[PDB]
């Protein structure tokens, strides 16, 4: 770009004109090209700061998802994250999140606690689920019904404060033996 | 490479006037001419250029023959049929290879298509030619590059254009170039394979902004659209009084510099042709204003300080100057915005036996601050004497501009009058002679209200202009309302339909159809503007009635609104996305479908637990 | 948390040389120096749109609340949409829109009433007079509320499952129990003080709305962003009245007063001043857009963690042991209810 | 980890025109090009 | 940095030249220093971000 | 003097660099050479 | 609008000398004078 000068070529203006005015055109080229270069450097600074933010994000992603299991949902890809594998890419990295995603589900029934004898039973870990006729205990993210037992549940309550409680019998492996 | 250039070109799908030959009209020449002709062997010899085509203005002749050309710049008289009868001031002849190539494959099937383009930028006449063995179509359509042949420095005012014929016992195709922006696709060999005009269609114009020949799917901000004022109203003072400039110049006793007679020019119309008339001009150095365009300005107050002074002091008078006169007699303000005028007057300030009437000061206790008169008779002190008188060490302040009809150039009685203007925001009383047109409201129109040039839509207002109020503004300091000088009413000022054009298109590898957006403007205004042909964009996208959709993000033209909901393909804005969907294919606009409408079965005691699971491997980059 | 800023598409030719052919010709002598500016502003607009998408469109399926609203005694009617209101926005949301005033809506098509302004034309008409427009965001403030409602119905009816895969219904008391189990307190404690926790939840919902009301400005960040953008635009438009060391500050009277080959110097002085001011504006907008991008990425992470699940990181999802977080749409931003 | 930088509050009027009235007059013709700068540094200090 | 003017001392060039032209060198110094301060403020904003 | 750093003043186009033989396909009217950024790339020898 | 101006303005809470009449002193003029009278 001429930037308002006679010509845009330094070896042209120098070899065609004599300093007096000339310098003027060379100073015009200076104040054009230096400002253009400053624009370039400022844009590069912006872009490099953004890339630095993205790189810190990538480094934290590596340190969490790859070097361990990350409990933060949706951080290491969609779903319950399991592990990740890094891969090198030009000027960047590519992650392969391996995530556990649930599948076919069914309405069953559920109750917050089961009252056997004046006492409310709550699941140690999992969900109180009912086929529809026989109450069961299971996991949270996978259906695995198990017979209700005094080890699968912990008891604390009076069968009169918990709303939604249901009547059922819990078994103990101790009375039999 | 896809180099883009801005040069005089024949617009794509422009109009070439097709003629016949069985008398030879003169065609106007302006910004170059494209020429093409299909002839069996030869029926056209050359072309002649120039102005008035007579023996008063230099002309041109580009006649050819079997073996060479006859380029010459001459002042031929006429032929009315040996093609000229005058060679008086006719030099700069030129002879080189002929311009016409004709080849046949043992058959006259070739009409030898001859494409020519001429132009006269800064003289340096340029001729470009390219002969394509004629195909079935006379002026067909396939691309054909045009190569230069000669370029030699003509340097004459080419305005008219004519052609020459042959003898014997459907051609002549002529077009005109205007300045446009072109994008050209350069072949690997360096030739030109495809070119696209950036003023033809939305896809072409975008193509000329994403600098490529493939516009991929998406929406691209390209340019802006602006309505063009159909009219141009100027409103100037109700009076048409000629200024007393004549009396300022027809004076006989222009006061000397030490007492600069300052006149006042107000409530009048300044026509400076009378200034030119009473002026054998020698020095018309205007500083704040170009002297040529002095009749198109409105000034608040005009000052005419007149004084007769020597020759070199004419060069002395200028802002930021110095000298015995410029420092103690008449200092112009540095920020002077006006004109000074000097014309020789040896007939009124001279006589036999001498004339010592005029005066000037070389002795002042200090400098004269700009625009100040120091008429006073006080003897300058030297040393420390309170002396009051003339002689040595006691100098009389002002000396004499003695004038007799015999000096040299620098010492004759030059007559000097300076014009000082006040070109600021104020109700002007002095303007140039112009015809106050009528007033048109609710229409984009260039306005020149009392010298305030601009463009926009005017209308009535319910403002409360105080009697002295003249202008309007906002916290941004831009002229908003201007009181009518000849009706004393308040008129607002608006932008002339400013917006921004974005073109929605799918990939050109898929289709060529496009959808145009005019940003943040109701289509009712662009519809009437398009129907009035006052829109800045030249590409006129089709409007079938079904292709108009006032969005919240502007208004859409070229796409039909479909009430269905789909995933966004091309975001337009305000929840509206357009996509290329089958009917058999077209461009439609629709509202966002944020996702599949789903309802959960939440209940007091109903739970969903998966009986199975899947392992999914996504990617993140 | 701010999510986006006003999208601007300042145009070189009109901003710097109001419909002046000689001025545009002399601007062409600076090359595509400002095609960079148009490209940068387009990038800012696209980045803001992507920021809104990242923050809010975190669910592919738009869920709806059950027709009945009895969540174990928990009262939520302050955060789900209100059918009676035409905008279909929650009462918490409405205060947010009523406490943030936008200088330039953008989706107004204000052309046509600058003539009808009668009084002195306002900031928007002034900006339109010199080529600085505001593009409207791709997602409207209405369907953004739809996204917020979808996220809300996903949390209260399906827990955190819908943030991973299919939305599995689960009773709200049970989700409360599981979140409690997530912070090391037995689920039973909830099942004996469900009534007390429901009353406390209802009281806090009511008090936080009043806290965000009677306050002078608790939305200080969003209003600060809007004020920053409006003030940047005002400083941009105000430089057009600056002489920049020339005879006058208006292209139209400069061309109408001086002949071309002397008005060239003055016009070049104006070009140098105005391009430098425009570069200032574009660089500052780039910096603020990077800041807003960082804030919006923080907002998206906060949504994906606190909303679509329980976050163990202390003091991230508000002060105290985190249980849930209910998002709410705000003008050019998001507001969380931890 | 860095937490803050030095808070600077440069002033255009002196930095460009050392106690010079005509230079202040000349700078005034550049518009509010320096109110923006003082605002930017002040905002940076507040942000620190 | 003289920035292409007579001198880099404002107090010097005001007393050594008369306003009309001085104004030109003062404007040159103005546009030099102001652009330098603009670069400084942009870099400081980047560092602050 | 090819394959060597040399100051060239080709038909008024001055510059610096190294010249050598090329296999371009210059059309007869072509005289100069350039790139997408319009940097003088090829010069036809006016006396060869 | 809150326009800001720089011109010759009488300073707020400045000195205004109050006269009487019943000889007509000449007063200095500098940067303009503010005149007020009730009668
Ligand atoms: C309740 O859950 C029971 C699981 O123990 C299911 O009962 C089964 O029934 C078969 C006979 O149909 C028995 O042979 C088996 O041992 C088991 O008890 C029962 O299907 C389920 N109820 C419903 C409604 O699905
Ligand atoms: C669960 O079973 C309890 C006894 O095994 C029931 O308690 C009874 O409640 C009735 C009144 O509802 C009393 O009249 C009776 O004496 C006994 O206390 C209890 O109701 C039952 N609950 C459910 C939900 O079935
Ligand atoms: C400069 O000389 C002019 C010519 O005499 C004066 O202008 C005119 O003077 C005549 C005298 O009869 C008036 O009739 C006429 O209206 C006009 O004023 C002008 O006054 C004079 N100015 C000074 C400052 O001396
Ligand atoms: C859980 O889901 C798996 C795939 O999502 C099922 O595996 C499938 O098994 C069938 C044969 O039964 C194959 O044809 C198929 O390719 C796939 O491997 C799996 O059966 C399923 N389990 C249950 C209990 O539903
Ligand atoms: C859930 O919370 C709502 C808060 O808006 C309750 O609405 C209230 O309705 C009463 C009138 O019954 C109003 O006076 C009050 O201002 C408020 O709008 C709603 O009743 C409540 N519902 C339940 C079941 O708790
Ligand atoms: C549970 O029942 C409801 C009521 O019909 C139904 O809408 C929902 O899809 C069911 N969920 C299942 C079967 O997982
Ligand atoms: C064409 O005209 C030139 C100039 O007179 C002449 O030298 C040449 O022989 C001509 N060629 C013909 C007549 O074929
Ligand atoms: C021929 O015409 C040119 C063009 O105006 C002119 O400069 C030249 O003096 C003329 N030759 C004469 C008059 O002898
Ligand atoms: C005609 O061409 C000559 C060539 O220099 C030029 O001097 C003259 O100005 C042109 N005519 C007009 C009206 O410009
Ligand atoms: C003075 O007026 C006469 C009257 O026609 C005119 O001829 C003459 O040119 C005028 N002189 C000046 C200097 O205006
Ligand atoms: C302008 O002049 C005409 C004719 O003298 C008159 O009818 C009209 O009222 C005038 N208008 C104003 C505003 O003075
Ligand atoms: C824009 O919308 C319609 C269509 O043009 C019409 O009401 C008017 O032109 C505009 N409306 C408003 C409120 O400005
Ligand atoms: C179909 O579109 C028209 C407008 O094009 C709209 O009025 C109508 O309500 C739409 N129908 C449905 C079912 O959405
Ligand atoms: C849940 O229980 C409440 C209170 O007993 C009742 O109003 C509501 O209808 C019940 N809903 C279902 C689906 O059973
Ligand atoms: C240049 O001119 C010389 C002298 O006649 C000749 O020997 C040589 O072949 C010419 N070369 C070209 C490329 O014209
Ligand atoms: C006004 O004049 C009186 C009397 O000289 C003096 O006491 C007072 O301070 C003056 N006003 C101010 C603001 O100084």
């Amino acid at each position: 770009s001429k930037f308002g000068a006679i010509s845009s070529v330094l070896n042209d203006i120098l070899s065609r004109l004599d300093p007096p005015e000339a310098e003027v055109q060379i100073d015009r080229l200076i104040t054009g090209r230096l400002q253009s270069l400053q624009t370039y450097v400022t844009q590069q600074l912006i872009r490099a700061a953004e890339i630095r933010a993205s790189a810190n994000l990538a480094a934290t992603k590596m340190s969490e998802c790859v070097l361990g299991q990350s409990k933060r949902v949706d951080f290491c890809g969609k779903g319950y994250h399991l592990m990740s594998f890094p891969q090198s890419a030009p000027h960047g990295v590519v992650f392969l999140h391996v995530t556990y995603v649930p599948a076919q589900e069914k309405n069953f029934t559920t109750a917050p606690a089961i009252c056997h004898d004046g006492k409310a039973h709550f699941p140690r870990e999992g969900v109180f689920v009912s086929n529809g006729t026989h109450w069961f205990v299971t996991q949270r993210n996978f259906y695995e019904p198990q017979i209700i037992t005094t080890d699968n549940t912990f008891v604390s309550g009076n069968c009169d404060v918990v709303i939604g409680i249901v009547n059922n019998t819990v078994y103990d492996p101790l009375q039999l033996e | 490479v896809l180099h883009l250039t801005q040069d005089l070109f024949l617009p794509f799908f422009s109009n070439v006037t097709w003629f016949h030959a069985i008398d030879n009209p003169v065609l106007p020449f302006n910004d170059g001419v494209y020429f093409a002709s299909t002839e069996k062997s030869n029926i056209i010899r050359g072309w002649i250029f120039g102005t008035t085509l007579d023996s008063k203005t230099q002309s041109l002749l580009i006649v050819n023959n079997a073996t060479n050309v006859f380029i010459k710049v001459c002042e031929f008289q006429f032929c009315n049929d040996g093609v000229y009868s005058s060679a008086n001031n006719c030099t700069f002849e030129y002879v080189s290879q002929p311009f016409l190539m004709d080849l046949e494959g043992k058959q006259g099937n070739f009409k030898n298509l001859r494409e020519f383009v001429f132009k006269n930028i800064d003289g340096y006449f340029k001729i470009y030619s390219k002969h394509t063995p004629i195909i079935g179509r006379d002026f067909p359509q396939g691309f054909s590059a045009l190569e230069p042949l000669v370029d030699l420095p003509i340097g004459i005012n080419i305005t008219r254009f004519q052609t020459l014929l042959a003898l014997n016992r459907a051609d002549y195709y002529v077009g005109y170039l205007q300045p446009r922006t072109f994008l050209l696709k350069y072949n690997e060999n360096g030739t030109i394979t495809d070119a696209v005009d950036c003023a033809l269609d939305p896809l072409s114009e975008t193509k000329c902004t994403l600098k490529s020949f493939t516009v991929e799917k998406g929406i691209y901000q390209t340019s802006n659209f602006r309505v063009q004022p159909t009219e141009s109203i100027v409103r100037f003072p109700n009076v048409t009084n000629l200024c007393p400039f004549h009396e300022v110049f027809n004076a006989t006793r222009f006061a000397s510099v030490y007492a600069w007679n300052r006149t006042r020019i107000s409530n009048c119309v300044a026509d400076y042709s009378v200034l030119y008339n009473f002026a054998p001009f020698f020095a018309f150095k205007c500083y704040g204003v170009s002297p040529t365009k002095l009749n198109d300005l409105c000034f608040t107050n005009v000052y005419a300080d007149s004084f007769v002074i020597k020759g070199n002091e004419v060069s002395q008078i200028a802002p930021g100057q110095t000298g015995n006169i410029a420092d103690y007699n008449y200092k112009l303000p540095d920020d002077f915005t006006g004109c000074v005028i000097a014309w020789n007057s040896n007939k009124l300030d001279s006589k036999h036996s001498g004339n010592y009437d005029y005066w000037y000061r070389l002795f002042r206790k200090s400098k004269l601050k700009p625009f100040e008169r120091d008429i006073s008779t006080e003897i300058y002190q030297a040393g420390n004497k309170p002396c009051k008188g003339k002689g040595p060490n006691c100098y009389f302040p002002l000396q004499s501009y003695g004038f007799r009809p015999t000096y040299g150039v620098g010492h004759q009685p030059y007559r000097v009058v300076v014009l000082s203007f006040e070109l600021l925001h104020a109700p002007a009383t002095v303007c140039g002679p112009k015809k106050s047109t009528n007033l048109v409201k609710n229409k984009c129109v260039n306005f020149n209200f009392n010298g305030l040039t601009g463009t926009g839509v005017l209308t009535k207002s319910n403002k409360k202009f105080l009697p002295f109020q003249q202008f309007g503004r906002d916290i941004v300091d831009t002229t908003d309302a201007v009181r009518d000088p000849q009706t004393l009413e308040i008129l607002d000022i608006t932008p002339c339909s400013f917006g921004g054009v974005s073109v929605i298109t799918p990939g050109t590898n898929t289709s060529n159809q496009v959808a145009v957006l005019y940003q943040g403007v109701n289509c009712t205004e662009v519809s009437v503007a398009i129907h009035a042909d006052q829109l800045t964009p030249t590409w006129r996208v089709y409007s079938t009635g079904s292709n108009v959709f006032q969005t919240r993000a502007g208004c859409l033209i070229g796409a039909e609104y479909v009430n269905n909901s789909y995933e966004c393909d091309i975001p337009i804005g305000a929840g509206i996305c357009a996509s290329y969907q089958t009917q058999s294919q077209s461009i439609i606009a629709y509202t966002m479908s944020l996702g599949a409408e789903n309802s959960v079965a939440y209940s007091n005691n109903s739970i969903a637990i998966p009986t199975n699971f899947t392992i999914s491997v996504t990617t993140e980059i | 948390l701010p999510v986006s800023m006003t999208k601007t598409s300042v145009d070189c030719t009109m901003y710097i040389c109001g419909d002046s052919t000689e001025c545009s010709n002399l601007l062409l002598q600076y090359g595509s120096f400002c095609t960079q500016l148009k490209r940068a502003l387009t990038g800012i607009a696209v980045e803001q749109d992507k920021n809104t998408q990242e923050v809010f469109a975190q669910v592919k399926q738009i869920y709806k609340t059950p027709p009945i609203k009895y969540f174990g005694g928990f009262n939520f009617s302050q955060i789900l949409p209100d059918p009676s209101k035409p905008s279909k926005r929650s009462p918490i949301e409405d205060l947010l829109f009523n406490k943030v005033t936008l200088a330039d809506a953008g989706f107004i098509k204000q052309y046509g009433d600058c003539l009808g302004d009668i009084a002195a034309r306002d900031l928007i008409c002034a900006q339109k007079f010199n080529g600085l427009t505001v593009l409207p965001p791709l997602l409207t403030d209405e369907m953004i509320a739809q996204y917020t409602s979808a996220l809300l119905a996903g949390t209260i009816t399906s827990g955190w499952t819908f943030g991973a895969g299919p939305a599995l219904q689960i009773p709200f008391p049970m989700q409360m129990a599981y979140r409690f189990n997530g912070i090391g307190v037995t689920q039973n404690v909830l099942y004996e003080n469900q009534k007390l926790i429901a009353n406390q939840f209802n009281s806090a919902i009511g008090k936080i709305q009043d806290s965000l009301f009677s306050t002078p400005s608790a939305l200080g960040k969003l209003q600060d962003v809007v004020n920053h953008n409006a003030q940047a635009l005002n400083t941009l438009v105000k430089q057009l009245s600056s002489k920049f060391g020339a005879i006058s500050s208006v292209l139209n009277d400069i061309l109408s007063r001086l002949d071309p080959p002397e008005a060239e110097v003055q016009i070049d002085r104006l070009i140098t001043g105005r391009l430098q001011s425009l570069q200032t504006y574009v660089t500052q907008q780039l910096i603020r857009a990077a800041e807003i991008r960082a804030s919006a990425n923080l907002a998206a992470t906060k949504m994906s963690e606190c909303v679509l699940g329980q976050s163990k990181r202390v003091d991230f999802c508000g002060k105290g042991y985190h249980l849930m977080s209910f998002p709410q749409s705000a003008p050019h931003g998001v507001v969380f209810l931890h």
